[PDB]
């Protein structure tokens, strides 16, 4: 289970 | 035999998600292992919940049509209706995901083969709510 190093989420959802 | 059970578990599994929510009639789709991340915006990184365990998605004898659960391997579930305001988008084998609350979340799926065709799923199951 990878550690929380996910790709970033649509720039427009933040 | 191991698929029996398997088998079993299912039928059990969605009585469970019944008696927590009688609208719901079967399970259109389940995963193996998925795991879930949040995204926190202040800090701007993921983070890991306690959150591990199977996905089903749901359907519903009544709005929303569709739901989705992560049942978890403690006893904290992931609970999400398919309504409109749900807006999705896949990363191999991640799958990203906001919400009414514009909370924002990803699901690390083991198998990639669960993981596009859930993320197919549920663009179905949007864009009929």
């Amino acid at each position: 289970p990878s550690p929380s190093v996910l790709p970033k989420p649509p720039s427009h959802w933040v | 035999l191991m698929e029996a059970l398997s088998r079993a578990g299912q039928e059990m599994s969605l009585a469970a998600l019944k008696q927590h929510d009688p609208y719901i009639t079967s399970i259109a789709d389940l995963t193996g292992q998925v795991a879930l991340y949040t995204f926190c915006p202040k800090a701007n990184q993921w983070e890991k919940t306690d959150i591990e365990g199977t996905l089903f998605v749901y359907r519903r004898s009544a709005s929303p049509y569709h739901g989705f659960t992560i049942v978890n391997r403690n006893m904290h579930n992931l609970v999400e209706p398919v309504n409109k305001d749900l807006e999705f988008q896949l990363h191999e084998p991640f799958l990203l995901y906001r919400n009414a609350s514009l909370s924002i979340y990803s699901i690390w799926f083991y198998d990639k083969n669960d993981c596009h065709r859930i993320a197919k799923l549920m663009a179905d199951v949007v864009e009929e709510e």
